[PDB]
């Protein structure tokens, strides 16, 4: 039963609850954040800044496996195809580390353009009949 | 003193606490403890790491090697080991030659190496000089030992027996005996002219284990020394060695800079000798025994050897003290010393046979 | 603060982390570096620790090394403490009158050595800007009076270091 | 912060003493010679602190400019101030509006 | 003036070191008698001369009511008078009229 | 089994400890006064103290809680539930809590069931006396 990251204003962090943090015991928190934490770049891929730095974490050479996902490479990205068929890719890549072990059944992430200017990803898992019940939330606005 | 382990989960939590309001990270089984015990174990960690980086600023507490490396910066030097020699008297069959580099072991294990070659011509006992390989305290013997033979030689008796046993075997100084040269060297400074320098130069000849000054002795431009020699059994001077130790005074050579110092040219020594002013005590003991007689003896001229100088005067009680220390005694009553003692500073007070 | 930047550079990077002065995270991050930040205090305290001019934790274990509390140690002002500890560490030297009166002007005081009167031995210690007044600093207790009056500090300082030959003589001036 | 963060201080304040001299006292090097005592400083420190208290901010070390923080906190917690422009009888209420253009003798 | 003038003090404030305890600790003389150190002197000193900084006006040894002198410029420059019959907020601007009437719902 | 043989098991102890409390103008304590802490254990005090003058003072206070939760640490900062006249809501407990047993394990029971059915009959001897006299509380020592 670790912390659990809480969206607000396009940023997650943890949050209190009572007399100490809120905490999480679901993939819900895995998944946020498998998903939302830059991973090192490959040598040839070519970053969406000008600049010559690959983000990742100091603790990849120590933890066997890269932390994240490669999504933030669509930083500035225009409405084509392309874009779209490299971000389903992406998601499928950073999430098939739950695959490979027992903790989800399959999984089917579609990519699409909704309401001009939104990249909409639709991921479904398939957890198995013992998995405890998810966290579930919104991401929030305020001020 | 660094804090302790469930002093530093106390202050871990009063830090989550103050930085996050409203919070009680003492809560059991949460996540807030979890964070805050295991900080507090790495703080435990570095806490300690910073105690052992302290207490080896002073070479009484250092380790060995710091204080190896603080007496070595302060300039004491050590004393290497010898080794011991002697004659050793072997009997052989026919003319042969025992070659250079034969070892005589002694039944303890300690070998004795011949350095150089010997040819023998007769069959007949041969004296040769041989020299251990140990170079220790355990190298001199006894006065008619045995060494027997590792390897055999061509027509040479393996037995060898030492009429006149090995000599010069010693050890280098410990730790120990480097840190109190050290301390001592700190604690009385060097001036060049001072009563504690002329205490130090006193003590520095070999044998000597005890020195005293007296400032303006016998008026305004003269000193007094007195030392005393306590390893020998008489415990007092001699001509010989008063004269060596006034030689030492006025002249030798310093190793540090190997230059010469001594006294000042127009000052007055004249080292001397103390005498023997002998007090006999008379204590009433409970159980007479031989034991007990020892106890007290021994307690008694320990006493005299921490507090008793030359010109002082020694009050009662401290018989007194000295021979309560002992355990199986019930009564320790003194009758002849009822009074203070004192003397002169030729005079040097001395326990005397007790009456018991 | 720069333990909990360094706390925070060492969390992972990423969108879903929130660095920013006013988060959680931040205000976590602070309470967690703070206990490594007074450990840092304490090892670099060590080394002023390092000499007995500065030192308070080990005045004690510097003072039972060199064997200090003696008359030159004054009564209970911590600087007097540790200075009578830092000159009789790095004090060496000879018997002369200029020597003498520099040592005894190291320790605060004011004396010149001066030819005798009766004899030839007995050289006139003159002391000068006679002052038994001790100020108390921010070292010392939260008990000690503004001022500590101590007297013959300097006499018996002398005695004891006095070349073996000689005597001296004792004069104060104003 | 504020407080004496050395290793030497009780978490618990020891009660002061009970008065004993009616007339001001001062200081004096020289004629009695006179000690702080633990007395004067708690007063002191805990003036200090209760001021930054009633001014709501926590204490912190790294900051010097608390005391005139605190000040300019009461100030505006309790008094108007020029730069609002009388916005704190509007955030009070509706009643506090009536009651001061009542005061300001503006009838309907 | 105000500050150690007892020509025993440096140019320059020392840094003052890290938090070590979070809850408040008290002076005691009686199990171990507390010493106040550089840190407690160099923070009071600085809170009290911050204050008289922000006052705007320069410390002097000769008066001795200047923290009180401090408070009530922070006064006369931070806040509302009874003196003077709202004259400040209406010197400034007529924008600051309109809002003040349109806060007190007096508009048009 | 202990049941039948007479060793009854040991229930869950609470906890006990000073709160230093200050009062302001020297009142009187109830003898049921009760103290609450953050996670909501209660403490309460059963003894009635007067108090002379403003100033600290040490109380002993047990926990209401049996099992070893209600046992606090250094420092632990408790505060009223009920007002009392010239008594601020604050204790600080310098001493932490001590005490806070739960109930006894299967290997103590039979270890304590073992030691009943092995101990001897202790006739009256010259030292056993000597214990017997030195058992009861504040007795130090005994001579027979």
């Amino acid at each position: 039963t670790d912390l659990a990251i809480i969206w607000t204003n396009g940023r997650g962090d943890i949050a209190q609850d009572g007399i100490d943090m809120l905490t999480d015991d679901s993939l819900t928190t895995d998944v946020t954040i498998s998903l939302f934490t830059d991973r090192r770049a490959l040598d040839s891929d070519t970053l969406p800044d000008g600049s010559d730095d690959r983000r990742g974490w100091w603790g990849d050479s120590y933890r066997d496996r890269p932390i994240g996902s490669r999504l933030w490479l669509l930083s500035r990205e225009k409405a084509t195809p392309d874009t779209l068929e490299r971000a389903r890719g992406y998601a499928e890549e950073a999430l098939e580390w739950l695959k490979t072990a027992g903790r989800v059944s399959a999984i089917n992430v579609r990519a699409e353009q909704l309401h001009q200017g939104w990249l909409y990803l639709y991921i479904a898992l398939t957890l198995p009949d013992g998995s405890v019940i998810p966290y579930e939330f919104k991401a929030a606005f305020n001020g | 003193s660094p804090p302790t382990l469930s002093s530093l989960i106390a202050r871990t939590e009063q830090n989550i606490e103050q930085r996050l309001p409203g919070s009680w990270p003492q809560a059991r089984e949460k996540t807030l403890s979890a964070i805050a015990y295991a900080q507090a174990g790495l703080a435990a960690g570095c806490h300690e790491h910073i105690s052992w980086v302290g207490r080896q600023i002073i070479p009484s507490t250092a380790d060995e090697d710091e204080l190896l490396e603080h007496c070595r910066f302060w300039g004491v030097r050590r004393k290497q080991a010898t080794a011991a020699s002697g004659p050793l008297t072997v009997t052989t069959s026919a003319a042969t030659t025992i070659p250079a580099g034969t070892r005589w072991q002694r039944a303890d294990g300690v070998v004795y190496s011949l350095a150089d070659t010997i040819v023998i011509d007769r069959a007949g006992t041969t004296e040769i000089t041989v020299t251990a390989l140990a170079a220790g305290e355990a190298g001199n013997t006894g006065e008619n030992t045995l060494l027997t033979l590792i390897t055999p030689v061509a027509c040479v008796v393996s037995d060898a027996i030492t009429v006149k046993g090995f000599s010069g075997g010693a050890d280098i100084e410990s730790a120990a005996e480097l840190l109190s040269r050290l301390e001592y060297r700190v604690q009385y400074p060097p001036f060049g002219g001072n009563q504690f320098d002329y205490v130090r130069w006193a003590r520095e000849v070999s044998g000597v284990t005890r020195a005293w000054c007296f400032p303006t002795w016998k008026g305004g431009g003269t000193v007094g020394v007195t030392f005393v020699m306590d390893n020998r059994s008489n415990i007092f001077p001699q001509p010989a060695d008063v004269e060596r130790v006034a030689d030492y005074i006025a002249g030798h050579t310093d190793p540090i800079t190997g230059l010469i110092v001594g006294q000042p040219d127009g000052v007055n020594v004249t080292v001397f000798a103390p005498k023997a002013k002998p007090v006999n005590p008379r204590i009433y003991i409970s159980p007479k025994t031989a034991e007990l007689k020892q106890a007290i003896t021994n307690a008694i001229n320990t006493m005299f050897f921490n507090e008793v100088m030359p010109g002082g005067a020694l009050a009662p009680s401290r018989i007194i003290r000295a021979v309560a220390g002992v355990t199986g005694l019930d009564d320790f009553e003194v009758r002849f010393p009822t009074e203070i003692q004192r003397s002169e500073n030729t005079e040097l007070l001395t326990a005397g046979t007790i009456e018991w | 603060t720069p333990w909990q930047t360094a706390f925070l550079q060492l969390l992972p990077s990423g969108l879903a982390w929130n660095k920013s002065p006013d988060s959680k995270l931040s205000a976590l991050a602070q309470a967690i570096s703070d206990v490594i930040a007074t450990a840092a205090d304490d090892a670099r305290q060590m080394l002023r620790e390092r000499f007995p001019s500065t030192s308070r934790w080990y005045l004690g274990e510097w003072e039972s090394f060199l064997g200090l509390p003696d008359c030159t140690s004054e009564n209970g002002t911590l600087s007097e403490r540790q200075r009578a500890a830092a000159n009789k560490m790095r004090m060496t030297g000879n018997l002369s009158r200029r020597f003498y009166e520099w040592l005894a002007a190291q320790y605060g005081f004011t004396v010149r050595l001066t030819d005798s009167t009766e004899g030839q031995w007995v050289t006139q210690v003159n002391i000068y800007g006679i002052k038994n007044y001790r100020n108390a600093t921010v070292l010392d207790n939260v008990l000690t009076p503004l001022r500590v009056y101590e007297s013959g500090a300097l006499e018996c300082l002398l005695e004891k270091y006095k070349p073996a030959h000689q005597i001296y003589k004792f004069v104060y001036h104003d | 912060m504020f407080y004496i963060d050395n290793d030497s201080g009780v978490t618990v304040m020891p009660p002061v003493s009970a008065q004993r001299s009616a007339i001001v006292r001062w200081f004096s090097e020289g004629n009695v010679i006179t000690w702080p005592g633990m007395d004067w400083f708690n007063i002191v420190q805990a003036e200090l602190l209760n001021t930054l208290e009633e001014a709501g901010i926590q204490p912190d070390k790294t900051k010097l400019n608390q005391l005139a923080l605190s000040i300019k906190a009461i100030m505006s917690n309790n008094a108007l101030l020029i730069k609002n422009n009388l916005s704190e009888i509007k955030t009070a209420g509706a009643s506090a509006q009536r009651t001061a253009r009542e005061n300001l003798d503006i009838y309907d």
